[PDB]
This record gives C-alpha cells, structure tokens and sequence, in this order.
C-alpha cells in the first residue's frame, strides 16, 4: 500500500500565475506514475490528467503533469478563475489497489482585508425557550486566517462556541464567519458583559464589540 | 451521452440498512469496472471497492470490507453499495465511477454523489430568530441584520430574502452540527442605515422535510 | 443495420443499446464529442504504427 | 516465420523479444502498455531467467533506441498444461516501464464481443516475429512479418492431428510455403481494423512450419481478455 502525502495543504495565488502541486508516493517494489483530479464546491471530480503522458479531453495545454518515483508534481502555466478549486492525485499499485493524496485548497490571493466585525445578543423570543446563542460576524476579510475569542463578563469561554465560514468569494475573494456562542439561560442570567474579539492578519489590533446582558 | 447517475439523498438512524444505486448509460455497462468512492464532511475521497457488472467480481479496500456490500444488476445497468448496518460515521457524500478495463489506473466518468446522513435525530423544523444589534445606532453608515436559524434537522433549509429582491450583502452560512444532533445556521445581510425606518427585511426560510416554510420580520425595539 | 453497417460508424467498439449503437474506444483514446470517432489522449497510442 | 516480408522501421513496433542469459533472442511478446508484456505461457520452459528487449530490428547492428527491461512478475495461466499446449499465455509485469518512442508502440487490446464478431470476422491478421526462417532452419535476424488468412475452425478441426480447443485458433496456409515457426512463439498476432491494430493472438504452437496441408495455431486472446484484464488488477 502506498501512501501519498500532498503538499502544500493550502495553496494561495493570483490569476495569472503559474501554479505547482507536489504529490509523493512511497515507490515501493513497484509503483508507477500518477492521476490528478480537479474538485470544485456542490460537484464531482474531475479527472484532468494521468498516465505516463496521457489527457483527458478538453484539459488546455496549461496543465501538465511529471516526475517519476516517489515524487510527482502537477503545474499550471496561467491561472484562470475558473481554475481555482482541491486537487487530488491518486495511485494504484497491482497488488496495492488505489490511493489518495490529501488535496490542495488553490485559493485566489488578494489584498488584505479587515473584516467588519459585529455582535448580536441573543432575542428575547429565544431566551423565553431557554437559550441564548450570541453571535460575531467577520464579514469579507482575506487571508481566512482570523481568531475569535469570546468574553462573558472578561472570562474567556472556550468549547461552548460554533464556527462556520464562507469559501473565498468568488466576486471579491474575500471571506465571511460567523462565530456563536451557546448557553444556557441560567448562566446567561449569571453574567453582564458579552464581548467578541477578533484578531487577524489585517487588524492592526483586535477588535471588541460587546455589550452588557439585558440591554438588549 | 455516458453518464453516471446516483439515486438521491438518503436520511438513516444508527442500525437502519441502506441501498444506494448508481446507473450507467450511453456506454455498455458491462464493459467497465464500477468503483465507489467516500468524501466524508469536509474531508478526502476514500476509495472503497470495486466490481466488474460482467460477472459481478468485487474487490474491497482492507478499510471498508465488511462494512459495505457491493453489488449490481447488469440488466438495468445499476450497481449498488449496501450497509445491513449503519453507524452514525458512515455519514457522507458517495460517488460512483467508472474504471476502465485493462491498464486503467484512474477513474474517467463520475456519478453526481448520493449524500448519505446517520443521525439519532428525527426530522425537526427550524425557529428562526432575528439578529439585530444591542442598539440602533449604527457605527455609522452600514448596518447588518440577519436570522438564525436553529435546531432543524437534516439538512437542508433554504434562504433567501425579501421574496428574493434583497440578494447584494448577503451571506447565508454552511450549517454547523450542534452537540445536539441538529443543525444550525445563520444568514445575514448589510443594509443602508438610512434604511432601517422606511423599510421591512424579512428572511424566508424553507425546510422542505419538515413541510416548514417561515417569513421572519427583523427589526430592533430600539 | 446498426453495428452491421459500418461498425455503427463507430471507429472502435460498437456496442448495441436501447435498440440504438452506442461507440466505444480503447484505453489512451476518448469517445469525441460525435459519439463516435476516437481522439488520441497522448502521443503514442495503442495500435498505431510509428511514422516521423 | 516462414515466408512473408520484413517489417519496415516502425511499422511492427509492439514487438518484444524475450532475451536469455546469453542475451539470445528465443520468444516474441506483444507490448500491451508502458509496463506490460503479452506472451506465450510455454516460452517460460525454455530458458531458466530471462529480459525482454525493445525496439530491436537487427541483431547486429544497433539502431540507437533499442532497450532491455527486467521482468517483476509473471502471472502464467494457472491451467497451462505443457502435454496439450491449452491455455499458453502468461503476462510479464516489467520492474522499469518501457518507454514508448519510434519503434516501440503498443498494441491494442479489444473489448471481447466487438472482436469476435469484427476482428475474427475478417479474412487476415498479422504475425511477426525473429523465430526460425523454415520448418528445420535458422532462427532469423531481421525482425519479419506475415499477413495469416483466419482459418475457419472446421476445416481446422480436421486438417490437424491434435485437438484444437476453443482457447485456439487457426490461420496461415494449407500448402503454401508460409507460417510462423520456432522462436516466434510468444509474440503478435495483431489484427486491424480501420487502421488500429488489436491483439487477437498469440503465437502457440504448429506442426511443423509451413507444411503443406498443415496452418498455424494461436492462443485465442479474446477467450483470455478478462483473464488479461484480472492480472492487471492482482
Ligand atoms: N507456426 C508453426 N508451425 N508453429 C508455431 C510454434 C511456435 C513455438 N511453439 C512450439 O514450439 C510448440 N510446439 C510445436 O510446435 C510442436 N513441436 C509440438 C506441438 C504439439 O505437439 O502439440 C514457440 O516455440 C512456443
Ligand atoms: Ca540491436
């Protein structure tokens, strides 16, 4: 069985540059050459090229694939938008049936963003059932890297909070998460300050919204 | 045309059996072996098996025997994946594909992907809860508002707003898991502050399992 | 007929479905986009005599 | 072969040539992919450890892209029996993958209902090959060629003192001094259809070379294409 380690995990680039993947097999006794296959979000892979030197119909000359061994690389020439998207290679030996790498993220690099940050409290229709969820919202920022911390009353809660995060926009690369917080309204009730801090790569320093439990 | 096509999305409890079916046209089915393929949530493809339609031969990835039968019926060009039982991490997107026959290495033609879901959860409607800040202030010109929408299951709810008039500024997020067993997401938008005392905004969401469909007005007290 | 008269006019593999001729091709070329002609997928494939 | 031609550069460029110790010519092969080799399961009775060449097309002088490649694994039919000659075809798995260039190109391989009733249909197909040069000869040089009339299995039947199974065939000719013989054994049997050349045989067994009421026997490969088809994926 042959394992095949991708890399890099995460590839950041602009339209019109030239993009490579590397792939490496453990060349065992046997081994060969590779397949790649492209994946973009809500569809199937697609298999662009494999083999020796073979094609899939309708891949452009942009892609091209090589090495040999235990090391393979496949390059893209120019970047498209449509070209952004997980690449896969994939092995088979005779007796090893097949592998798969663990893809690339190939991701449009533009300029740095802050994100909007925002905060809402919980409804009162909500915490009549129980609950309240608090939530934080960054709203188009790049590069997706981005921390969230959550404050009650300055006490750092941890394990208690939900993440979900758009994929790079396709009109301006930007990204979107949101961040929410769970409690209970008993422990709701214990506390006055909520606050959300956000840290990133384009905040020259964190960022707080907050506000005080029962205002709202 | 060679098409692949998969049966649709399956919603299971742990210890349910399961068959999904994956059916070969424009090409003799026969001719090719049939392979399936894993991408669990968010994660990598896994290769699971294989099985020549002709004689019904299989082969199965050491991970995956045991766990999984497959299957075909070569006189309705279907191939098939069974579990007798499910658990709750066979939850998962499925995809069939073709592998050619004699030096084949790579899979050409892909079935659209069956979305399988193992949940303890029974089928749930969603509440649909506003978003909006502590005070209606505004820092200073643009404003967000939005609806959570909490506690439905399965997957998926639909949104869109204003009866989809309003669409620029919105972002309507991927559902998270709850430690519940149910899911959740939110969908926001960005408004004119000028905007917030002449004009409604209402979220419309639709939770086709549960028969749910919900017009939620967002507005502040104050 | 239909793989009786030329093949179905597929280039390669004539398979009969549906009544109607469904073409195939041999590994390292794909079915083109008529459904039935053979385009080669790299620059030596398979049964084809070498020429410079 | 007895008789026929001599193939021009390029034009038989599936052949392979099994190689001794002695670095000797003694069965063909067909070249299948970058990695594998189609032969006769009976060649691997006649020498102890072997190669496989590429690209030869005399022995004497080389030509430049020539190439000799190590053998991994040999899958040799499980029901090869060496008193009837049933069932004489194994496959070579390569330790590096022959790379294909001008005058080493692979052959094809069919789909099984497609051949049989469109490639054995027709009236010839194409041996070649280094074997002997007549019945009690020479083993030949030059890499040659012979077009082999299909035989229908009837008069086959008949005109041979052996039993000729269904995993056989005939081809060649009943009194004309033309044939495969020793040394080709093993290698293609390739019959063409609109300008692609499949695999349909290979070469198993004769009486003699040539004789005069007597045709050659080939390994029917499309009685062995799934079985083809399952060694490539062991
Ligand atoms: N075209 C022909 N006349 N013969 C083709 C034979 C090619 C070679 N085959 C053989 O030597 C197999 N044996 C023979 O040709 C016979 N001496 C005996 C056959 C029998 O008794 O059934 C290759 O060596 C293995
Ligand atoms: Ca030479």
């Amino acid at each position: 069985e042959i394992v095949l380690t991708q890399s890099p995990g995460t590839l950041s680039l602009s339209p019109g540059e030239r993009a490579t993947l590397s792939c490496r097999a453990s060349q065992s006794v046997s081994s060969s050459y590779l397949a790649w296959y492209q994946q973009k979000p809500g569809q199937a892979p697609r298999l662009l090229i494999y083999g020796q030197s073979s094609r899939t119909r309708g891949i452009p000359d942009r892609f091209s694939g090589s090495g040999s061994g235990t090391d393979f690389t496949l390059t893209i020439s120019r970047l498209e938008p449509e070209d952004f998207a997980v690449y896969y290679c994939q092995q088979f030996g005779d007796s090893q049936l097949f592998t798969f790498g663990q893809g690339t993220k190939l991701e449009i690099k533009r300029t740095v963003a802050a994100p909007s940050v925002f905060i809402f409290p919980p409804s009162d229709e909500q915490l009549k059932s129980g609950t309240a969820s608090v939530v934080c919202l960054l709203n188009n920022f790049y590069p997706r890297e981005a921390k969230v911390q959550w404050k009650v009353d300055n006490a750092l809660q941890s394990g208690n909070s939900q993440e979900s995060v758009t994929e790079q926009d396709s009109k301006d690369s930007t990204y979107s998460l949101s961040s929410t917080l769970t409690l209970s309204k008993a422990d709701y009730e214990k506390h006055k300050v909520y606050a959300c801090e956000v840290t990133h790569q384009g905040l020259s320093s964190p960022v707080t919204k907050s506000f005080n439990r029962g205002e709202c | 045309e060679v098409q692949l096509v998969q049966s649709g999305a399956e919603v299971k409890k742990p210890g349910e059996s399961l068959r999904i079916s994956c059916k070969g046209s424009g090409y003799s089915f026969s001719t090719s072996w049939i392979v399936w393929v894993r991408q669990m949530p968010g994660k990598g493809l896994e290769w699971m098996g294989m099985i020549d339609p002709s004689d019904s031969f299989t082969s199965y990835s050491p991970s995956f025997q045991g766990h999984v039968t497959i299957s075909a019926d070569k006189s309705i060009s279907t191939a098939y994946l069974q579990w007798s039982s499910l658990k709750a991490s066979d939850t998962a997107m499925y995809y069939c594909a073709r592998l050619h026959y004699y030096n084949s290495e790579e899979f050409d033609v892909w079935g659209q992907g069956t979305l399988v879901t193992v949940s303890s959860a029974s089928t749930k409607g969603p509440s649909v809860f506003p978003l909006a800040p502590c005070s209606r202030s505004t820092s200073e010109s643009t404003a967000a508002l939005g609806c959570l929408v909490k506690d439905y299951f399965p997957e998926p709810v639909t949104v869109s707003w204003n009866s989809g008039a309003l669409t620029s500024g919105v972002h309507t997020f991927p559902a998270v898991l709850q430690s519940s067993g149910l899911y959740s997401l939110s969908s926001v938008v960005t408004v004119p502050s000028s905007s917030l005392g002449t004009k409604t905004y209402t979220c419309n969401v639709d939770h086709k399992p549960s028969n749910t469909k919900v017009d939620k007005r967002v507005e502040s007290k104050y | 007929k239909l793989c009786s008269l030329d093949n179905g006019d597929c280039d390669q593999f004539c398979h009969e479905e549906q009544n109607s001729v469904v073409c195939s091709c041999a590994r390292g070329y794909t079915l083109a986009d008529n459904g039935k002609a053979c385009i080669p997928t790299g620059p030596y494939p398979c049964g084809k005599q070498t020429l410079e | 072969i007895v008789g026929g031609q001599e193939c021009k550069d390029g034009e038989c460029p599936w052949q392979a040539l099994l190689i001794n110790e002695e670095n000797e010519g003694f069965c063909g092969g067909t070249i299948l992919s970058e990695f594998y080799i189609l032969t006769a399961a009976h060649c691997l009775y006649q020498a102890k450890r072997f190669k496989v060449r590429v690209g030869d097309r005399n022995t004497e002088q080389e030509e430049g892209g020539e190439a000799v490649h190590e053998v991994e694994v040999v899958i040799k039919h499980n029901r090869f029996t060496k008193e009837t000659y049933d069932f004489d075809i194994a496959v070579l798995r390569l330790k590096t993958p022959i790379t294909f260039r001008m005058n080493v190109a692979p052959a094809c391989l069919p789909e099984r209902d497609w051949a049989e009733s469109t490639l054995m249909t027709q009236k010839t197909g194409i041996v070649s090959g280094f074997g002997r040069t007549h019945e009690k000869g020479r083993q030949s040089t030059r890499l040659k060629m012979l077009e082999v009339p299909y035989v229908d299995r009837n008069s086959c039947k008949l005109s041979s003192s052996f039993i000729i199974t269904q995993n056989m065939f005939c081809a060649g000719y009943d009194t004309k001094q033309e044939d495969a013989c020793q040394g080709d054994s093993g290698g293609p049997h390739v019959t063409r259809f609109k300008d692609t050349y499949f695999v349909t045989g290979i070469v198993s067994w004769g009486e003699g070379c040539a004789r005069k009421g007597k045709y050659g026997i080939y390994t029917k490969v499309t009685a062995f294409l799934k079985w083809i088809d399952r060694s490539m994926k062991t």
